[PDB]
């Protein structure tokens, strides 16, 4: 029974920061390459990171490249996105996301409008 | 042997002749899969080849008296790291993208990240088409919209030795389609190991040559294949 | 003139040893040769169905393993300082070496020409060599390499002589010159430079094809190991044969016997290197 | 939205009201079934070759 | 509005968890701690069956057991005759890109479907010597990946449009629709008195389902990724699941909850296909690094090894009276093994 759960929202004004974390069970963690997406209020769902079975490769797309950070423990089983200096287009429902198979280098189908191996999400206001 | 045994023999063996004619059909016909977004054009190319309920489409067209066959897949969901397992044993992969679209294009780049490195498809090359190349002229022109608001280094990049800017266009243009296409061969470059290739090409909505285009490419692969049994 | 013999030497106070040092070299090839020859056909006769170029290299793999059945008898010679064997061997063993070893070399030379057109006509757009042609060359090249290696089984001799109390030697007793000389110029003429003629030139053509129609490295460095080997392994024994020839004339020459069977004994070794290179690209 | 958690409650609640037995039970039924008919089995006790239509 | 659904939803599922866990008073190996192992298996290669011109996808044996059909990717069906070899039929389709076969447990109709979203039947035993196309079903708006006959007029399917579905083809309507799963459904299995069904989803769930009211009666979960393939015990009361994470489990249904886990420390594949011997002592699966591997299920030790195939196994499958095997391979071959 496979279940992520996200925690770590809420509203903040422009420049300060936050730190998200999702904390999975039912499966063994460290066998999985994991993701960060989000949804704003009028579009699709975008890819934010991601990050590898080690913590030894890590990747940003465009838009948030000197300001957020991605990690990982294996040991409680959990992950942190740190975000520092915040813009107010950065407002939206953020999940947190599995591969669909274990020791895979590539990764179909995270942002799909119905995918099994996410969560809920939770709401990020700037303001 | 009873008549009735020598009488499944011999209709076995009228089996067999004609699983040689079929077998000498299938082999000297080329498969295409035709893949890209909605926005992307992919339809014009279709049409502009078609010259020469249902969950799948397919065009056939004929060029130096060699037939080419391309698949294009409609009415399926989209989650799809099922049904393109099907797809390992085709010539080539066409990947379309519209080029002035800056909002949706890394979208395009995490879909070939995708397509290039799964386990069943390491053997199959690319052909890409970087369409709509006069509207990136007018968006860059037009001098409104920045390509810098979404890849930061493009402040730090400057025009390769080897551009071809033939009929007279403007430098900006020029560095516009070079760093666009840098972006895919990047991932192109990073983890192949010499078992497939990419082939690059600019195209617009008024082109005639694609046809020609995919057969020189198509040559060459299968070439490269066959000289790949003497190392 | 006292004529020269073959693998028929005499050795004084260092024979203890260095009959041992021959046996364990030529054992070693023969072992490993056995071994890669065999795989390589068992790998490449299970086939289900591939292609059909398989039965030029397969041709390869079957001349090395009849060029490999006779160093039993060598070995068995070089023990006794003597040829006592009997008329038999002593007519059968060069000829059965020396069909092999024509073999192998017209094999190469054919196998590179069938990888030139082959790529070729893919370049045209036409069914490139059918069965027939292939059939008819395997024929010719048989036939053609057991014809020409006639004489070394019927002017063999078995004949007394006083080596350097006689000894029984297995020699060679030309009826007459000029036979000598045409048959002698003509088998280096024929099995030596036609054929490397022809893989130089075909590995090239293939080389500039490419090169051009592509306007990465792994290929010269294939086709470059695959055209130095062949005049490196291959040119030993024809110096030594026409070494023999000039001596067989000009008796102020002096060759020794221990060269004669060293180069026979390197020659060997083609039989353990073939399926290392011309494995396709299994293994 | 709504439709699929009202669904969902209403199949949760369906599922949860079933009689269960136990563990141990039906491990002795499955190991009754598997020894009442294993010379019957010709994977675990292959027959004699005059009787195999594959061998022969 | 939603917070209160999601409670309830918590609520049951913790009431249904507890539930399960106070029946939970032995384990299946201990209780099978005490029997006599099987010992080491050796099957032979009897047949090799040659053809196709690409990969083989499918394949079903007939209730008479010396007939076979059997699909590839490049548009055939071929019906196979196995003591000797012969081939009975080659069946041409009209699209090249299909996933499933089956046969009908009479002997007069063949079914196939694929990335075109049909179920084409075709006719054997007709007035002249051809098979002709009786029937085209259509309505599912994904690809078919399973069908199984029930009688010679009734036909249940699985698509990847998350649903299931019954069907008449004397009609060709669907008399029922069985919805409720989330993902693509991937395999079928039919119960040996034919009253209720079993499938699974690529998501990590199976599901039971009876055909008359076209309701799901149990939902049991336990694996880590998608499943693809699944079967019944012989006498109806437990099936096994094997998915893509190297793992093959058996459930159980009275007990409502799963009783084995067959895995390897050295096994890191996928699995592509599972079925069971006749007394069901031993489980057979398929696996994608070219081999496959018969398991006790009663004591969950391995027992033997079948190899042999050049390329990913694909379609695995018993007879109905436990003579033989037969395996097919992506590398275009069919094997019969005893
Ligand atoms: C086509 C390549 C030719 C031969 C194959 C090479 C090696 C195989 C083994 C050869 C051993 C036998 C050599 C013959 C020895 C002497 C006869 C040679 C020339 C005749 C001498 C003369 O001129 O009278």
């Amino acid at each position: 029974q496979v279940q992520l759960q996200e925690s770590g929202g809420g509203l903040v004004q422009p420049g300060g920061s936050l730190r998200l974390s999702c904390a999975a069970s039912g499966f063994t963690f460290s066998n999985y390459k994991m993701n960060w997406v989000r949804q704003a209020p009028g579009k699709g769902l975008e890819w934010v990171s991601d990050i590898s079975q080690s913590g030894a490769s890590i990747s940003y797309t465009g838009s948030v490249k000197g300001r957020f950070t991605i990690s990982r423990d294996n040991a409680k089983n959990t992950l942190y996105l740190q975000m520092n200096s915040l813009k107010p287009e950065d407002t939206a429902v953020y999940y947190c996301a599995r591969c669909p198979a274990p020791f895979t280098r590539d990764c179909f189908d995270v942002t799909s409008t119905t995918y099994a191996y996410r969560g809920q999400g939770t709401q990020v206001t700037v303001s | 042997l009873s008549a009735e045994d020598k009488a499944a023999v011999e209709r076995s063996k009228m089996i067999e002749k004609q699983l040689q004619k079929d077998k000498q059909v299938y082999r000297a016909t080329h498969r295409l899969l035709l893949l890209g977004a909605d926005n992307s054009g992919k339809s014009t190319i279709v049409k502009q080849m078609r010259i020469y309920t249902s969950g799948i489409f397919e065009t056939k067209f004929q060029v130096d008296k060699v037939n080419f066959h391309m698949f294009d897949v409609g009415a399926q969901r989209d989650e799809r790291r099922k049904w393109i397992q099907c797809f390992n044993d085709v010539t080539a992969i066409i990947f379309v993208v519209d080029s002035s679209d800056y909002n949706r294009l890394q979208e395009a780049l995490n879909d070939f990240k995708s397509i290039w490195n799964n386990r069943w498809l390491r053997t199959i090359s690319v052909i890409l088409f970087l369409n709509k190349q006069d509207l990136l002229a007018e968006k860059v022109l037009a001098g409104k919209s920045k390509i810098e608001d979404y890849f930061p280094e493009f402040a730090r990049y400057t025009t390769p030795e080897d551009a071809t800017p033939e009929p007279g266009e403007d430098p900006r243009v020029t560095r516009a389609k070079y760093f666009i296409r840098d972006e895919f061969l990047r991932i192109s470059t990073a983890s192949g190991d010499g078992r497939h290739y990419c082939y690059p090409h600019f195209t617009c909505s008024v082109d005639t040559e694609n046809a020609r285009r995919i057969f020189n490419d198509c040559r060459d692969i299968i070439q490269r294949m066959h000289l790949r049994q003497y190392e | 003139r006292t004529r020269f013999p073959f693998f028929s030497d005499v050795k004084g106070d260092h024979r203890l040893v260095l009959a041992a040092v021959e046996t364990t070299v030529l054992v070693l090839i023969f072992a490993v040769s056995l071994l890669g020859n065999v795989c390589a056909l068992v790998l490449v006769a299970r086939r289900r169905r591939r292609g059909a170029t398989a039965c030029l290299v397969l041709n390869l793999f079957c001349a090395d393993l009849l060029f490999i059945s006779a160093i039993p008898l060598v070995l068995a010679v070089r023990w006794t300082e003597a040829w006592l064997l009997g008329p038999v061997a002593c007519h059968l063993l060069f000829y059965v070496m020396t069909l092999s070893g024509s073999v192998t070399i017209l094999t190469l030379a054919a196998v590179s020409l069938e990888r030139m057109v082959c790529i070729v006509h893919l370049q045209r757009g036409v069914r490139g060599p059918g069965r027939r042609a292939r059939a008819v060359l395997l024929a010719l090249i048989w036939g053609y390499s057991a014809v020409a290696a006639l004489p070394l089984c019927v002017f063999f001799r078995v004949v007394p002589q006083r080596l350097p109390q006689e000894i029984s030697i297995c020699t060679l007793i030309w009826p007459t010159i000029p036979g000598e000389i045409s048959w002698d110029v003509s088998f280096v003429t024929l099995n030596f430079l036609v054929p490397g003629l022809v893989i130089v030139i075909s590995y090239s053509k293939i080389l500039q094809i490419t090169k051009a129609s592509r306007k990465d490295f792994r290929l010269f460095r294939t086709l470059f190991l695959l055209m130095v080997s062949f005049f490196i392994m291959w040119s030993p024994i024809i110096i030594t044969i026409l070494l023999i020839l000039i001596q067989n004339f000009k008796q102020d020459l002096v060759i020794w016997p221990s060269l004669f069977f060293w180069v026979v004994a390197f020659t060997f070794a083609n039989s353990a290197l073939n399926p290392i290179l011309y494995n396709m690209t299994l293994c | 939205s709504i439709a699929q958690a009202r669904k969902l409650v209403e199949q949760l609640k369906m599922e949860a009201n079933i009689d269960r037995i136990k563990v141990s039970k039906a491990a002795a039924d499955l190991m009754a079934y598997c020894e009442a008919h294993a010379k019957e089995d010709p994977l675990l006790t292959p027959v004699p070759a005059s009787e195999n239509p594959f061998r022969e | 509005e939603l917070d209160q659904l999601r409670q309830e939803a918590e609520q049951l599922k913790n009431q249904i968890r507890d539930a399960r866990k106070a029946c939970a008073d032995a384990t299946l190996s201990q209780i099978t701690n005490n029997i006599d192992p099987v010992g080491r298996i050796q099957m032979r290669t009897r047949r090799t069956l040659r053809g196709h011109l690409a990969k083989i996808y499918a394949m079903h044996w007939g209730t008479d057991s010396r007939l076979l059909v059997s699909a590839s990717q490049d548009g055939k069906l071929i019906i196979w005759d196995s003591y000797t070899t012969n081939k009975v039929h080659a069946i041409p389709l009209r699209s090249s890109w299909v996933m499933t076969c089956a046969y009908a447990p009479s002997g007069n109709y063949v079914a196939c479907g694929g990335l075109d979203n049909i179920c084409s039947i075709y006719n054997l035993k007709t007035r002249e010597g051809n098979v002709r196309v009786s029937r085209e079903l259509a309505g599912h708006t994904g690809y078919l990946s399973c069908c199984r006959f029930l009688d010679d007029n009734q036909i249940v399917t699985s698509s990847g449009d998350t649903t299931c579905a019954l069907w008449d083809i004397e009609t060709g309507q669907q008399t029922t629709t069985f919805t409720g799963h989330t993902g693509d459904v991937m395999s079928l299995s039919l119960a040996p008195d034919t009253r209720l069904f079993v499938s699974g989803a690529c998501d990590a769930s199976a599901k039971l389902w009876d055909v008359r009211e076209g309701m799901c009666r149990q939902t049991f979960t336990g694996h880590e990724s998608d499943i693809n393939a699944i079967c019944f015990f012989p006498n109806g009361n437990a099936f096994a699941t094997g998915s893509d994470d190297a793992t093959c489990r058996l459930f159980d249904l009275r007990a409502d909850q799963e009783l084995m886990t067959y895995s390897h420390d050295n096994i890191i594949c996928g699995i592509t296909s599972v079925s069971f011997s006749k007394s069901g002592r031993l489980l057979l699966a398929g696996y994608d690094d070219f081999n496959c591997n018969v398991w006790d299920a009663l004591k969950a030790d391995r027992a033997g090894v079948l190899a042999g195939h050049d390329n990913r196994v694909s379609c695995l499958g018993v007879t109905d009276d436990g003579m033989a095997v037969a395996t097919g391979s992506w590398d275009s071959f069919l094997k019969i093994w005893n």
